[PDB]
């Protein structure tokens, strides 16, 4: 039985058009632990992208953090794309800078 | 700390 | 208050890419504070959190051997589930483990755990007795077997009743200044209109540590939980946590809804409302 991953895509401070931030790509509620997390700039895969050690949730489901530093700016659009096996092709979450 | 000498399942 | 520390083991087989990989990672709370990956170029217990830095080489050679140990012996155990469920040898199959020790403000042992999975389902348990174990199914009762002639719940005693609680209370001490401190979140709550019916209040919790928090929407006092729309509570990667829950409003109603902020940080419960 597998699982399909929760994703969340966000900032860790609330983002300013020309200050260093970082963007999160939160990925969770997956089985079995084997994913691909890609983060965007317009489309492009982002180089040296880090992510957390591997855990787990109580109900056994894995949870990762895909991290990166990156400036906003008002042109550059992000996003995170994520493969696993229960998705029969790359899921593409954006980024939406107003929450 | 982890926990020595576990017993395999 | 009250303390916990947790190890997470995931053991996952792969084959024909090698033997099965081991990691395993140490929590205090929700603060990382080791790991180990049985991949990495040079395995090793590997500090997360600076106040684990402190301790001595025969800390980090003890840990990395424990760790090396578990990398034979999970491999083992996946062998051995793997004939206890007739699986054949080209599936990639997952053994999870998570153990570790409550303890309360004064450092007493709240209640000890050890758990497994196979395959993201519950396995093999041990009960808070800490002297008997649950079984899913007719393949973990091979195991129980084993482990009960073993005497291995005493182990897991021993273990959770001491060293598990010695160290938790020695990390707890040298991290005092995280570890022991909570960060309040900060708050705010948005609008975002929808027609001219309706409009999201969003109510926002930011920067708040450890990631327990209660957040919640009324509409005249009463909870709105079927109506509240609540995402996970996610990490912002500098320890803290984020979260947020919306509901949707008639237009002009906006007033009769609040939302609700609990969390260790906070002096007193917070109440908040949309400032146009
Ligand atoms: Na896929």
């Amino acid at each position: 039985i597998q699982r399909t991953p929760k994703i969340q895509v966000y900032s860790r401070h609330p983002a300013e058009n020309g200050k260093s931030n970082f963007l999160n790509c939160y990925v969770s509620g997956f089985h079995p632990s084997d994913i691909e997390v890609d983060l965007l700039k317009n489309g492009e895969r982002i180089e040296k992208v880090e992510h957390s050690d591997l855990s787990f949730s109580k109900d056994w489901s894995f949870y990762l953090l895909y991290y990166t530093e990156f400036t906003p700016t008002e042109k550059d659009e992000y996003a995170c794309r994520v493969n696993h096996v229960t998705l029969s092709q790359p899921k593409i979450v954006k980024w939406d800078r107003d929450m | 700390e982890l926990r020595a000498r576990e017993e395999a399942y | 208050g009250s303390h916990s520390m947790r190890y997470f083991y995931t053991a996952m087989s792969r084959p024909g890419r090698g033997e099965p990989r081991f990691i395993a990672v140490g929590y205090v709370d929700d603060t990382q504070f080791v790991r180990f990956d049985s991949d990495a170029a040079s395995p090793r217990m590997a500090p997360r959190a600076p106040w684990i830095e402190q301790e001595g080489p025969e800390y980090w050679d003890r840990n990395t051997q424990i760790s090396k140990t578990n990398t034979q012996t999970y491999r083992e155990s996946l062998r051995n589930l793997r004939g206890y469920y007739n699986q054949s040898e080209a599936g990639s199959h997952i053994i999870q483990r998570m153990y570790g020790c409550d303890v309360g403000p004064d450092g007493r042992l709240l209640r000890g755990y050890d758990q497994s999975a196979y395959d993201g389902k519950d396995y093999i348990a041990l009960n808070e007795d800490l002297s008997s174990w649950t079984a899913a199914d007719t393949a973990a009762q091979i195991t129980q077997r084993k482990w009960e002639a073993a005497r291995e719940a005493e182990q897991l005693r021993a273990y959770l009743e001491g060293l598990c609680v010695e160290w938790l209370r020695r990390y707890l001490e040298n991290g005092k200044e995280t570890l022991q401190r909570a960060d309040p979140p900060k708050t705010h709550v948005t609008h975002h209109p929808i027609s001219d019916h309706e409009a999201t209040l969003r109510c926002w919790a930011l920067g708040f540590y450890p990631a327990e928090i209660t957040l919640t929407w009324q509409r005249d006092g009463e909870d709105q939980t079927q109506d509240t729309e609540l995402v996970e509570t996610r990490p912002a990667g500098d320890r803290t946590f984020q979260k947020w829950a919306a509901v949707v409003v008639p237009s002009g109603e906006e007033q009769r809804y609040t939302c609700h902020v609990q969390h260790e940080g906070l002096p007193k419960p917070l109440t908040l409302r949309w400032e146009p």
